[PDB]
C-alpha cells in the first residue's frame, strides 16, 4: 500500500509535535525524506532531508539521498556535489566515484573534471565495460590525439576481453574513419573472431567492410580477393542464420535475398572443374542457402502469412537440395587445419539439420521424396520457389536460385546410421549448446530412438569420467558422464512433453519439431544456468572470479540428478532414467560400462521404489515451487501401472546381480517375477549356461548338466511362446523380435535332437522350500583392500 | 501468560497442550478486556445517546457483545442488536456479514451508509480495511490504542483456535509497511509516548528501528518465541520515561530467571543489579541495595560489590534504625557480621575514634590490624592514664590461644 | 575409477555437456596421479606400496596428458578448495539382512567387467 501524502503529512506532523527541541525534529528529518520519496513528493523529501544534514552534517547516507533528489529533477550539477560530499564523508562508496564520472560526462564531456572522474573510477573498477564508455566518449571530443589514445584503450580492452562485440565494432569503425580499410579487413580474418559470428551487428560490419574492400578493388586479379569473397559468403551465411532467428519474416526475406545475389555474382567466377577453395566454399554455401530457404519458409507458415499444408513441400525440396550437397574432400594437407576443417563441421551440420527435417517433414510417408521431386524438381516448381521467397522482386535471371540446376536430385531418403555419423559432425561446431543436443535428443525421440548421448558426451567432455564411486556427494568436481547422460535425457522428455501440451491444438501438417532458428526454447533458464555453469566450469571457460558462483548453481541441482535427499523429481522421470540407461546399457559389449549403466539404474530404481508405495498408498509427491524439471500431471503414474513398475525394478536388480556373475542369485531373482522379460533373460542365462559346458570330449556328468540347461532353455523359451500366443500385445514387451525367439527354440530343439520330445517332468512341481529372508540387495560399502587370491573371475565377453 | 490457572488445577489429568493454549488464550482475552474497561467506560460516557453506533464499537472493540446488544437495543437499533447476538460462536455469519459488504460495494450503495456503521459490519466481518466505491478507507484501528488493536486482532480477525503468537504476528503486519497495503495499526508505544503526538511523517521504516515498544508486546513476543532478546524487554524505557527506573526491569529479570529465562549476558545482568542497587542507595534504602547485590552469580563481583557498599554506608553510631539495618542484614540476608564490623572499622579510622577502630577490628576477627593498633596507640595513653581495666578488656580477647 | 569414467563417456558422437563431464573425468584423473608423481618424487619407498609398478603410474599419465590435449597445461583450477561440507555421519557400511525377494525391474547394472 502506497502512503497517501494525507497520511505521511498528518505522521509528520505527530512525529514534529511530541519532539521537545527543534533538533529533535531535524533528527527525524531523514525518515520523513524517505516517505516523502516513496510518495513521489521530492520537494517535501528536499526540505526534510536539508532540515537533517543541518543538525547531522558528517552523514554520508544523507548527503547521497539528497543527490538522488537532485538528479531525478535534472539539476546535475547539484547532485555532483551532494554525491562529492558523501564520498568525501564515507571513501568507501565505489560506486559513486563511478555515478559522478557518468553525471560530468553527462553534463560537459570538456570538463576537465570529467578526466579525474573517470580516471579515479577506472582505478577503482579496472576492466569496467561503462568505464570503457566514458573513456570513449572523452577521447571521441580530443580530435587526433584522441584518435591514438582512443585506440590504444581499444587494443587493452580487446586484450582484456577479446569478445567483446562492441569493443570490435568501434575498432573496425576507427580503421573505416581513417580510411584504412585494409586493416578493417585485416582485423575481421582473424580467427580469434569466429567466436563473434553469433552477433548479428558483427556480421553485418564484416559484411559491410568485404563489400566496400571488394568494391575498392575491382580489376585487381589478387589472391586476397578470393579469400576475401569466400569470407564474404560465410559472413553473409551468418547474416541469414542469425536475422532467421532473431528477427521477422521481412528482415529474414531481405537477407535471403542479399545472399542470393551475392551467390550469383560468385557463380560466374566458379567453373565447375576448380578444385579451388572459393569453388569448394561456393557449393557449401548453396547447401546452406537451400537449407536456409526451406527454414524461411517454415518461418513464414509459423507466422501464419501461409498455410503450412502449402510450404511443406516446397521447403522440404530445399532440405533435399541442402542434405545433397557432398561433403568436402579433406586432403589433409600436413600444417594449417584451422580453414578446411571448419567447412567441414558446416558441411555436418548442414546434413544432420536437413536431414532430421527431411524425416519430420515426410510424416513417415515412403513415397514423400519422390512425389516432392516429380512435383517441384523442375522449372515451373523454381518459380514457384521464388515467388514464395521474393514475391516479384527478382526475376528468374536476377536470382541464384533462378539460375540453379536443381533437376538433377536424387530420390534418396536419409539413412539412419549416416545421420548419426553427421550428428557426431554437428556437435563441433556448436560446442555443446543445450539447445542444438535437446533440439537432437527431441529428432531421435520422434524417432522412437534412443538418441546416442555416451557419443556425444564423450565428444563434449572427454576428460569426464563415465561413472563416479561417490553418489552421495553434490561436489562439483565429482561430476561424471551418466549425471549428464540423465540431465539431458529428463530435458528432451520435458520438452517432448511442452511441445505436444502445446501441440493438441495445432495443424496435422505442422512439423512435430521445427528447425533450431525458428524453434523456441527447449529448456528452462534453470537448465541453461546449470548446464552452462558446467560446461564452463569443466572446459575451463569461466570467468576469472565466478567460479565460486559457478559451482553453488552445480552444487544445489546435482542433488536433484543424483536423487538425494528432498529430490523432488516427479516418478516419470526416473523411470525414463532407469528405462534408457537400461536400453543403453544392454546395448554395450563392455562389461565395465554395462555394470556402470546397469548400476546406476538400479540406484534410480531404489530411489523410485519408495515413490510407487506413496502412490499405492494414493498420497501426493511434493512438488517444488521452481523445479529443474517441470511435473507433467499428464504423466504421473497411475496405481494400475505399479506392479509393472515394481516387476520393471525387479527384473534390472536380476540384470545387475548377472552382470556382477552372481548368477544364481540372478536365476532366483528372474524366477521370482514371472514374466515374459524374466524367462527371457532366464532363456539367455541357460544357454549361455549350456555353450560353457560345450568342451568337445565332456564327462557323462558334465552331459547331464548340459542337457537339463539345455531342457530349461527350452521350457522358459516354450513359456514365452505360449503366452504370445495368449496375448500378442507382449511382442511390445520383449527385448527382441518373437522371430528371434523362435530361432532360439527350434535351435535349442535341434541340439536336443528329436529323441526327447516325449518326456516333460514336471517343470514347477519341486522349488516349494525357502520362506521368506529379504534378499538385501546390498552395494558393498568401502571396506579395505585385503587381496584373497583363489576366484579367476569365470566370465569372459564373447 | 506463565501464572496457575484455576480451570487447568480442577483436571485430575496432566492437560493437553491445546487445552492449555486455549485456558491461556482465554486468560489473555480477560487481561485485555481488563485493560481496556476504564477507556471504553469514559468513551462510553462521551459519546451520549445521539452516538450510539460508536458506544457500540466500543463495547465491540472491549469484548462486551452482551452490553453492545442491550446498549444497540435500548437506542432502538433493533437491526444491530439482533445481528450483535448471533456473533457469538457462528463462522457462518461472519461470512454472510462479508457478503452483505461485498454486495453493497458492488452495487454502490455503501456511500449512503454512515462511517461508523460500515465501521461496525468490517469489524464483525473479521475485515481491518474497507474500501467504499466512493474510495473512502473505513480503517477499524484507526482510533485504538495497540491494546484494543491487538484485541480485535484475537477476537474478530483470528480463529477461536488460533493462538497468542498468532494474533501478535498478525498485528505486527499490521502496522509495517507491505508492498500489499498501508499500515493500519498503532506502533505499540510505551504508555508514557501513547499520547506523543510522533507526527510520522514520509519516512516510517527507519523510525522504527528507533521507537521503543511497550514492555507487555516484549513479554508476549518472549511468550511466542522463547529465545527472545531480554536486553529489549529489560530496558527501563520500555516502561518509564526514566532511564535510571530500573525497578520493574530487575524484578522481571528475577521472575524470568525462575521461569528457566538463562539467555541474558552476564554484562546485562551485572548492569541491571549494579544500576537498581544505585537507585536503592540514592533512596536511602542501601540495606535492600545489598539484597539485590546478593543475586550477582559471580562470587568474587557479589563479595567486592558487597563490602563496598558496606563501606560506604555503614555508620559507627548506633541509631536504632541502624541496629535494625543492620540485623536485617546479619539474619535476613545472611551477610557476614564480620564484614559489617570491619566496615564500621574503616569508618571509625576515618573519623579518628581509635577506641571504636580497635573494637570493630576485634569484633570483626582482625587480630593482627587490632593487636598493632592497640599497642602503638592505645596501650601507652592507657598505661600513663592507670586504665588497666580498658586494655585488659582488648588484651584478654587477643590472648584466647587460637587468636595468639 | 576416472579413467573408466572417462571411457564409458567416449562414443564417437557426444553432445557439449558429456564432453565437459569427460573433461573432467580426465583432469580428475591427471590429478590423482600427479599426487602420486609428486609423494613418490618426495619418497621413492612408496614404490613398495604402490598396486602396479611406477612406470605404469607414468604411462597412464602421459596417455591422459595426450587425450587432453597441449592446450589446457595452463589453467589448475583449485584441486581441493571446494569440498569443505559434510559433518560427521557414520557411514555405516552394511551388509544387506536378507529381506524377501520384491522384484522391482527398472536399473539394469552399469557395469559390464570389458
Amino acid at each position: 500500500m502506497r502512503r497517501s501524502k494525507a497520511e505521511i503529512q498528518r505522521y509528520v506532523e505527530n512525529a514534529q509535535n511530541s519532539a521537545s527541541s527543534p533538533r529533535e525534529k531535524s533528527m527525524k528529518g531523514f525518515l520523513f525524506a524517505r516517505l516523502y520519496y516513496e510518495a513521489k513528493e521530492y520537494e517535501l523529501a528536499k526540505r526534510s532531508v536539508s532540515s537533517y544534514i543541518s543538525v547531522q552534517e558528517r552523514d554520508p547516507k544523507a548527503h547521497r539521498f539528497l543527490g538522488q533528489l537532485f538528479e531525478i529533477e535534472g539539476n546535475v550539477e547539484k547532485a555532483v556535489g551532494c554525491y562529492k560530499r558523501s564520498l568525501e564523508l564515507n571513501p568507501t562508496q565505489k560506486d559513486l566515484t563511478l555515478r559522478i564520472a557518468e553525471l560530468i560526462c553527462t553534463l560537459n564531456i570538456k570538463d576537465g573534471r570529467a578526466e579525474y572522474w573517470v580516471e579515479r573510477a577506472s582505478k577503482l573498477f579496472p576492466g569496467s565495460p561503462e568505464i570503457y564508455r566514458l573513456k570513449e566518449q572523452l577521447l571521441s571530443s580530443q580530435g587526433e590525439a584522441g584518435w591514438n589514445q582512443l585506440f590504444d584503450l581499444i587494443q587493452a580492452e580487446l586484450f582484456a576481453r577479446p569478445n567483446d562485440v562492441y569493443v570490435n565494432l568501434k575498432l573496425v569503425d576507427l580503421f573505416l574513419s581513417n580510411q584504412r580499410l585494409e586493416e578493417a579487413v585485416l582485423h575481421c580474418l582473424k580467427p580469434e573472431r569466429r567466436a563473434l559470428r553469433t552477433d548479428i551487428e558483427w556480421c553485418s560490419c564484416v559484411v559491410r567492410v568485404f563489400k566496400e574492400y571488394l568494391a575498392s578493388k575491382q580489376g585487381q586479379k589478387n589472391t586476397n580477393m578470393r579469400m576475401i569473397t569466400k569470407e564474404l559468403l560465410l559472413a553473409q551465411c551468418d547474416v541469414v542464420f542469425l536475422t532467421l532467428s532473431k528477427k521477422d519474416v521481412q528482415k529474414s526475406k531481405e537477407a535471403l535475398e542479399r545472399f542470393d545475389q551475392a551467390l550469383l555474382s560468385v557463380k560466374q567466377s566458379v567453373s565447375g572443374t576448380d578444385a579451388s577453395d572459393l569453388s569448394v566454399t561456393f557449393y557449401e554455401m548453396r547447401g546452406h542457402y537451400y537449407m536456409h530457404a526451406g527454414t524461411l519458409l517454415l518461418k513464414m507458415a509459423q507466422s501464419c502469412e501461409v498455410q503450412w499444408k502449402a510450404l511443406i513441400e516446397p521447403a522440404a525440396l530445399c532440405y533435399l537440395l541442402a542434405y545433397q550437397v557432398p561433403k568436402p574432400k579433406s586432403k589433409p594437407v600436413k600444417g594449417d587445419d584451422n580453414g578446411q576443417g571448419f567447412l567441414e563441421e558446416l558441411a555436418f551440420d548442414r546434413q544432420s539439420k536437413s536431414g532430421h527435417l527431411l524425416l519430420t517433414l515426410s510424416h513417415g510417408k515412403q513415397n514423400f521424396i519422390s512425389e516432392i521431386i516429380e512435383t517441384f524438381a523442375n522449372q515451373c516448381g523454381q518459380s514457384i520457389l521464388l515467388k514464395f521467397l521474393f514475391e516479384d522482386n527478382l526475376s528468374m535471371q536476377d536470382s541464384f536460385m533462378g539460375s540453379d540446376d536443381i533437376s538433377y536430385v536424387e530420390n534418396r531418403v536419409p539413412d539412419l546410421s549416416e545421420l548419426s555419423q553427421h550428428d557426431n559432425g554437428s556437435l563441433r561446431i556448436h560446442n555443446g549448446d543445450l539447445q542444438h543436443l535437446t533440439w537432437l535428443g527431441l529428432q531421435w525421440h520422434f524417432l522412437s530412438t534412443l538418441p546416442p548421448l555416451r557419443k556425444w558426451l564423450k565428444q563434449i567432455f572427454p576428460r569426464v569420467p563415465q561413472e563416479t564411486s561417490r553418489l552421495e556427494s553434490n561436489i562439483p568436481e565429482s561430476i561424471c558422464l551418466l549425471d549428464l547422460e540423465v540431465f539431458l535425457l529428463a530435458v528432451v522428455q520435458t520438452s517432448y512433453l511442452q511441445l505436444q501440451d502445446n501441440n493438441t491444438t495445432a495443424d496435422p501438417n505442422r512439423p512435430r519439431c521445427l528447425p533450431l532458428p525458428i524453434c523456441k526454447q527447449l529448456f528452462t533458464d534453470r537448465q541453461r544456468s546449470w548446464w552452462d555453469a558446467v560446461y564452463s566450469l569443466i572446459t575451463k571457460k569461466a570467468l576469472p572470479g565466478t567460479s565460486a558462483k559457478l559451482r553453488s548453481v552445480i552444487q544445489h541441482d546435482l542433488t536433484t540428478l543424483r536423487a538425494q535427499e528432498k529430490h523432488g523429481l516427479q516418478p516419470a522421470v526416473l523411470v525414463n532414467w532407469a528405462r534408457g540407461l537400461h536400453k543403453t546399457g544392454y546395448s554395450l559389449n563392455s562389461f565395465y560400462d554395462q555394470k556402470e549403466y546397469m548400476g546406476r539404474c538400479v540406484h534410480y530404481w531404489k530411489k523410485l521404489l519408495p515413490l510407487l508405495d506413496l502412490v499405492k498408498q494414493k498420497k501426493s509427491i511434493p512438488e517444488p515451487v521452481d523445479p529443474l524439471f517441470k511435473h507433467f500431471h499428464n504423466k504421473d503414474i497411475k496405481v494400475s501401472e505399479v506392479k509393472d513398475l515394481e516387476d520393471e525394478a525387479c527384473i534390472a536388480f536380476a540384470t545387475l546381480d548377472l552382470v556382477d556373475g552372481k548368477t544364481e542369485d540372478a536365476i532366483i531373482a528372474f524366477e521370482s517375477v514371472k514374466n515374459v522379460v524374466a524367462y527371457w533373460n532366464l532363456a539367455l542365462i541357460y544357454q549361455r549356461k549350456a555353450e560353457e559346458i560345450e568342451n568337445d570330449c565332456l564327462p557323462a556328468e558334465e552331459q547331464e548338466e548340459f542337457q537339463e540347461c539345455l531342457l530349461k532353455c527350452k521350457g522358459f523359451l516354450k513359456m514365452i511362446c505360449d503366452e504370445y500366443s495368449a496375448y500378442p500385445s507382449i511382442a511390445t514387451s520383449l527385448p527382441v523380435p518373437v522371430e528371434t525367439v523362435f530361432e532360439m527354440l527350434d535351435s535349442v530343439k535341434q541340439s536336443l535332437g528329436e529323441a526327447m520330445d516325449d518326456h516333460s517332468p514336471a517343470f514347477m512341481e519341486n522349488h516349494s522350500v525357502l520362506t521368506t529372508s529379504a534378499i538385501k540387495h546390498s552395494t558393498p560399502s568401502p571396506t579395505k583392500l585385503t587381496i584373497s587370491p583363489s576366484k579367476s573371475a569365470r566370465f569372459s565377453p564373447k | 501468560l506463565w501464572g496457575q490457572l484455576k480451570e487447568l488445577e480442577a483436571s485430575l489429568d496432566e492437560p493437553n497442550e491445546y487445552v492449555r493454549n486455549l485456558e491461556r488464550r482465554k486468560a489473555f482475552s480477560h487481561w485485555l478486556a481488563h485493560t481496556a474497561e476504564e477507556r471504553i467506560e469514559e468513551e462510553v460516557s462521551l459519546y451520549g445517546p445521539e452516538r450510539h453506533v460508536e458506544a457500540v464499537f466500543s463495547f465491540l472493540t472491549g469484548g462486551r457483545i452482551s452490553d453492545a446488544c442491550r446498549l444497540a437495543q435500548k437506542s432502538g437499533d433493533h437491526r444491530l442488536s439482533l445481528l450483535l447476538s448471533q456473533m457469538v460462536g457462528s463462522q457462518e455469519m461472519r461470512e454472510l456479514i462479508s457478503l452483505q459488504l461485498v454486495d453493497w460495494n458492488k452495487l454502490q450503495v455503501d456511500h449512503y451508509i454512515q462511517e461508523e456503521r460500515l465501521r461496525v459490519f468490517c469489524l464483525l466481518s473479521g475485515t481491518p480495511v474497507w474500501r467504499s466505491s466512493d474510495n473512502r478507507s473505513i480503517n477499524v484501528c484507526s482510533q485504538l490504542d495497540w491494546k484494543r488493536t491487538l484485541a480485535v486482532h484475537l477476537w474478530y480477525m483470528l480463529p477461536p483456535t488460533a493462538t497468542i503468537a498468532q494474533a501478535l504476528r498478525l498485528y505486527e503486519r499490521a502496522f509495517q509497511e507491505h508492498e500489499e497495503g498501508e499500515p493500519y495499526a498503532c506502533y505499540p508505544l510505551p504508555p508514557y509516548l501513547e499520547d506523543c503526538s510522533i507526527s510520522l511523517g514520509d519516512e516510517p521504516s527507519a523510525k522504527f528501528s528507533s521507537l521503543q515498544r511497550d514492555v507487555c508486546v516484549h513479554l508476549l513476543k518472549l511468550y511466542s518465541e522463547r529465545q527472545y532478546d531480554l536486553c529489549q524487554l529489560l530496558d527501563p524505557s520500555s516502561v518509564t520515561p526514566d532511564p535510571l527506573d530500573y525497578r520493574l526491569s530487575w524484578h522481571l529479570w528475577m521472575v524470568l530467571q525462575a521461569l528457566n529465562y538463562t539467555h541474558l549476558s552476564e554484562h546485562r545482568q551485572g548492569t541491571l543489579h549494579a544500576s537498581y542497587a544505585a537507585q536503592l542507595e540514592n533512596v536511602g534504602l542501601w540495606e535492600w541495595a545489598i539484597f539485590v547485590l546478593l543475586h550477582i552469580p559471580h562470587p568474587h563481583i557479589r563479595e567486592a560489590g558487597v563490602r563496598e557498599l558496606l563501606n560506604r554506608q555503614c555508620v559507627v553510631r548506633e541509631s536504632p534504625e541502624s541496629l535494625a539495618k543492620e540485623n536485617f542484614l546479619i539474619h535476613r540476608l545472611c551477610v557476614p557480621a564480620q564484614w559489617v564490623h570491619e566496615a564500621k572499622a574503616i569508618r571509625s579510622r576515618r573519623d579518628g575514634d581509635r577506641h571504636k577502630e580497635a573494637l570493630y577490628l576485634l569484633k570483626g576477627h582482625q587480630w593482627n590490624p587490632c593487636h598493632k593498633l592497640v599497642t602503638r596507640h592505645l596501650a601507652a595513653d592507657a598505661v600513663i592514664n592507670e586504665n588497666y581495666r580498658y586494655l585488659q578488656s582488648f588484651l584478654g580477647e587477643l590472648s584466647n590461644p587460637e587468636h595468639c
